[PDB]
RNA sequence: UACCUGGUUGAUCCUGCCAGUAGCAUAUGCUUGUCUCAAAGAUUAAGCCAUGCAUGUCUAAGUACGCACGGCCGGUACAGUGAAACUGCGAAUGGCUCAUUAAAUCAGUUAUGGUUCCUUUGGUCGCUCGCCACUUGGAUAACUGUGGUAAUUCUAGA
RNA sequence: GGUGACCACGGGUGACGGGGAAUCAGGGUUCGAUUCCGGAGAGGGAGCCUGAGAAACGGCUACCACAUCCAAGGAAGGCAGCA
RNA sequence: AAUGAGUCCACUUUAAAUCCUUUAACGAGGAUCCAUUGGAGGGCAAGUCUGGUGCCAGCAGCCGCGGUAAUUCCAGCUCCAA
RNA sequence: CGUCGCUACUACCGAUUGGAUGGUUUAGUGAGGCCCUCGGAUCGGCCCCGCCGGGGUGCCCUGGCGGAGCGCUG
RNA sequence: GUCUCCGUAGUGUAGCGGUUAUCACGUUCGCCUAACACGCGAAAGGUCCUCGGUUCGAAACCGGGCGGAAACACCA
């Protein structure tokens, strides 16, 4: 199998990222990330590859006051891919999917970074290309 | 060239029956190398490994996440004796119609049983689907099947000959109940995942040595399961009864329209003549025929054809449907009809008036008994007793029924494969039965 | 995909293609279409790689320097002819020129000579 | 065919509308024996389309050394029939639809002494003083051969 | 400077214009997507090669919206033509 | 006695058919080879008929009908318009 | 005749710096074509002329290898 | 096809593995009135969508099938 390696998170919770998919939403707003068990003040923070609790704050009427799981495709915060190669996006990116991992949309738009693919098929079988 | 027959791969749940099929169907040139490295890709790629062959049949979405088989697949592959295409089992009992509607509209069987321990006892059980498969297939009008073991490299140790030696005795010990000639049924170990004895004799089995059928028309023996179904007797295709379609599925194509994909029972379909629906009543013209991706000119019994026909939408014609020519006798609505159950395996009393689901050909809908005529005994239509007021397992009758839904259906004698049919309630087989007579509108 | 000679780079690029360029045929006339192209230098990632011998070694190459293969059909311009066998003017010009013998089995034997021009 | 009738009131004259009446033009319901004409996915979606066809073309009179046939009449450039291809022409007509468009399109009238014009037809083509002309040069098709790509009416080298 | 209560300008049109159609004392009132003429368009725009004639789309190029194949490296689309 | 609507030979038509017109031979006595669609208070032609229902069901473009003797509903008969 | 009480139906106002779908545009970015100014991956001619050659008689009529004139040119 | 929820007098619809009940009506219904109306009196009315399993017995505990009510997919 193999498990995702540590890489450089830089999207703490409340962070506005762009929505990638053709769900309608404009962007995702992260209230909170999987998985974190946390630290007395410290912000659970989100790398590429990683399911948030999102709110979309504009988009389609019918999608905003709701809590979507969403999982981060780009990031702009340089990360190492164990390799010596530091990758960073020109944005930051999400998708909405559900619990089971599945997106809400039907399409990508931009690049899907390789940590996100490889951990999610349904992500990397929409992703038009994968950095 | 080539004669047409039809497959069922029937047999327990997680017992290789779509891998077994799929493989079956890569090694007859049914798929090219790349789009089942794909395939695999895609299998690896969320983690269901072991089930890439099952995906060549297993397409839905539904199916692929769940590693469950769930809705009738087809597939053609062409063999050294004559053509044939497989129906793929859903092998459970959450879909038991989906079942019967596929070994419902089939010639022959292939009875794949698991070699494993454990699997094997929990197939053959009250709540396994070995019994009922066959005996529904035994119902339906399946005369010659064949029996297949998989899963051999499984059980400890690998490769064993007590093993299917018990296998053998155990299917034998009840398919003699059932009704089949184990002398006539054929018994093959395979291993579908492997690809062991599918269609060159094997080296990691050196102790099988060969199966032997003793039919009247022909003797067969063989090694691989690819021989053994070159060896199936052609059925009796009854082209000049009237024409009749019992109607597998509905599509929405887009440029040809709606085209119905269904089985010529009897006559011959053709392009270019008027056809009627039994249910729904809609008469419409047929524009043409053709078969797994091929035009037909003519539509012989025993085959699987989709035909355009002109003006009908998606939704007037459903899941369920009968067609039939328009000039020649149309099949009309059965307001009610006279048939001829026996109860097999029913604990309350059998009175008239419950509610089970009835499955004539491919449809399943549920009737009401308004009263028994006659207590009839086992065999021959024997005469016992007048009007009993209750019936009871281990016994026939002949009975008259009024479905609350509309259905048509017609006599065993003049369509044999549409006189069969089933009983089903509390979730189990409760009556196997036979129409005799029927009342049109 | 060809190589076009100009291209001055390696990998692929899309020209727009007019007439008479290179890797391109026009199916009416004044149309030009847009096509992927492989640039003139060569490397690593090729198929093919057309080369043509220019001068001759020392020794014979088996199944290429032996066995010449004939030019087919011969000149068919007076003068064309007249550089070919050194003619001055007006020698004999119709003889001259080059008959195709032509033999097949049920064919009954006969030479061919073409419509010499200008 | 320049036409009216019922309804406010206990009853009467009015105003006045409602309703009735007749035609055509779309749909729909019922019914339907013959025959002659004959509209027909405009109204909502100028929404989306599988498949198949809808634009190609040679005379004696541009270029045939394809054997793909064939007269040879037999010592000859080319008999002739002609695939393919080059060349020339056509493909800007026809057909469909009515979305846009309110002095815009369009209708009648008038001008281009303010312009262009394939083709047809008719003029003009010795009007010019100025070492191939008994005919000049090169390339490329078709064609042989070597291939590439999964693919295309894709094409490279020789 | 030019145009406007002799209605400019702006907006709407369930507006392509006309020859015409229905109704019919006379006068009129409605309808003309529709075979003839003229115009516009070829999914929405835009830019072009050829040719006498095209801003052509059963020609090309680019973007957008759909959408076909793919061995995922690419390639190919325009029925408001006849069905 | 006379005829078609239909079966149907041939001719004709037509690129080839089809249809029409010809023309053989069958083809009518419930000539069952069966004309329907709407109405019968008024406007507006046609029933103060009969049986049910009983302000219910329903009819009725409008006036209006129906609460146990309905010229208006639901039916039969008989009439009216095309 | 009007208020009030109940039930329907239709519109009106109304915080929500409401929401959705079209159309027209400022500004920024801006594919692509066309034109202009460059550009020169290649393909040809002359000067060929290291030479054998040469005929009107070292003075070539040129029938080819070959360097390359390392220029002039399209 | 795949999932999520709802479905009990005619409706309003509480509910408890030992009981589907009541309420507002709606109706019927003695009760008046020529008829209303207006009040007066009582009732009936439930397979818990439906069929099963579990269970000493279940509407409900569980599961199906049916219909609705939302999605999500569905291209010979
Ligand atoms: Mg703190
Ligand atoms: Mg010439
Ligand atoms: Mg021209
Ligand atoms: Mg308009
Ligand atoms: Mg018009
Ligand atoms: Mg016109
Ligand atoms: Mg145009
Ligand atoms: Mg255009
Ligand atoms: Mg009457």
């Amino acid at each position: 199998s193999g498990a995702k390696f540590r890489i450089s998170l830089g999207l703490p919770v409340g962070a506005v990222i762009n929505c990638a998919d053709n769900t309608g939403a404009k962007n995702l707003y992260i209230i909170s990330v999987k998985g974190i068990k946390g630290r007395l003040n410290r912000l659970p923070a989100a790398g590429v590859g990683d399911m948030v609790m999102a709110t979309v704050k504009k988009g389609k009427p019918e999608l905003r006051k709701k809590v979507h799981p969403a999982v981060v495709i780009r990031q702009r915060k340089s990360y190492r891919r164990k390799d010596g190669v530091f990758l960073y996006f020109e944005d930051n990116a999400g998708v909405i999917v559900n619990n089971k991992g599945e997106m809400k949309g039907s399409a990508i738009t931009g690049p899907v970074a390789k940590e996100c693919a490889d951990l999610w098929p349904r992500i990397a079988s929409n992703a038009g290309s994968i950095a | 060239e080539k004669t047409h027959i039809n497959i069922v791969v029937i047999g327990h749940v997680d017992s290789g029956k779509s891998t077994t099929t799929g493989h079956l169907i890569y090694k007859c040139g049914g798929i090219d190398k790349r789009t089942i490295e794909k395939f695999e890709k895609e299998a690896a790629e969320m983690g269901k490994g072991s089930f890439k062959y099952a995906w060549v049949l297993d397409k839905l979405k539904a199916e692929r996440e769940r590693g469950i088989t769930i809705d009738i697949s087809l597939w053609k592959f062409e063999t050294s004796k004559y053509y044939v295409t497989i129906i793929d089992a859903p092998g459970h009992r959450d879909f038991i119609k989906n079942m019967i509607t596929g070994t419902s509209q089939a010639d022959c069987a292939v009875l794949i049983v698991a070699a494993g321990v454990g699997e094997f006892e929990a197939g053959i059980s009250k709540n396994g689907q070995t019994r009922e498969h066959a005996l529904l297939a035994y119902t339906l009008g399946v005369k010659q099947l064949i029996v297949g073991v998989n899963k051999m490299d499984s059980t400890e140790p690998p490769y064993s000959q007590k093993r299917y030696e018990e296998i053998v005795k155990e299917v034998s010990t009840y398919i003699k109940k059932i009704g089949y000639n184990p002398d006539t049924v054929a018994f093959v170990p395979i291993s579908g995942w492997n690809g062991d004895n599918m269609l060159e004799p094997s080296a990691n089995m050196p102790w099988f040595k060969g199966w032997k059928v003793t039919r009247k028309d022909g003797n067969a023996s063989g090694t691989t399961l690819l021989e053994a179904l070159d060896c199936i007797l052609p059925p009796t295709r009854p082209t000049d009864k009237p024409l009749r379609l019992p109607l597998q599925d509905v599509y929405k194509i887009g440029g040809i329209g709606t085209v119905p994909v269904g089985r010529v029972e009897t006559g011959v379909l053709k392009p270019g003549m008027v056809v009627t629906f039994a249910p729904v009543n809609v008469t419409t013209e047929v524009k043409s025929v053709e078969m797994h991706h091929e035009a037909l000119s003519e539509a012989l019994p025993g085959d699987n054809v989709g035909f355009n026909v002109k003006n009908v939408s998606v939704k007037d014609v459903r899941r369920g449907n009968v067609a039939g020519d328009s000039k020649n006798d149309p099949p009309m609505e059965a307001a009610g009809f006279t048939a001829q159950v026996i109860i097999l395996n029913h604990p309350g009393q059998i009175s008239a008036g419950y509610a089970p689901v009835l499955d004539c050909h491919t449809a399943h809908i549920a009737c009401k008994f308004a009263e028994l005529k006659e207590k009839i005994d086992r065999r021959s239509g024997k005469k016992l007793e007048d009007g009993p007021k209750f019936l009871k397992s281990g016994d026939a009758a002949i009975v008259d029924m009024v479905p609350g839904k509309p259905m048509c259906v017609e006599s065993f004698s003049d369509y044999p494969p549409l006189g069969r049919f089933a009983v089903r309630d509390m979730r189990q087989t409760v009556a196997v039965g036979v129409i005799k007579a029927v009342d049109k509108k | 995909f060809p190589m076009k000679q100009g291209v001055l780079t390696h990998g692929r690029v899309r020209l727009l293609l007019s007439k008479g360029h290179s890797c391109y045929r026009p199916r009416r006339t004044g149309e030009r279409k847009r096509k992927s192209v492989r640039g003139c230098i060569v490397d690593a990632n090729l198929s093919v790689l057309n080369l043509v011998i220019v001068k001759k070694g020392e020794k014979d190459i088996p199944g290429l320097t032996d066995t010449t293969v004939p030019r087919r059909l011969g000149p068919k311009r007076a003068s064309r002819i007249r550089k070919l066998f050194n003619l001055s003017k007006e020698d004999d010009v119709r003889q001259y020129v080059v008959r195709k013998p032509l033999n097949k089995e049920g064919k009954k034997p006969r030479t061919k000579a073409p419509k010499i021009q200008r």
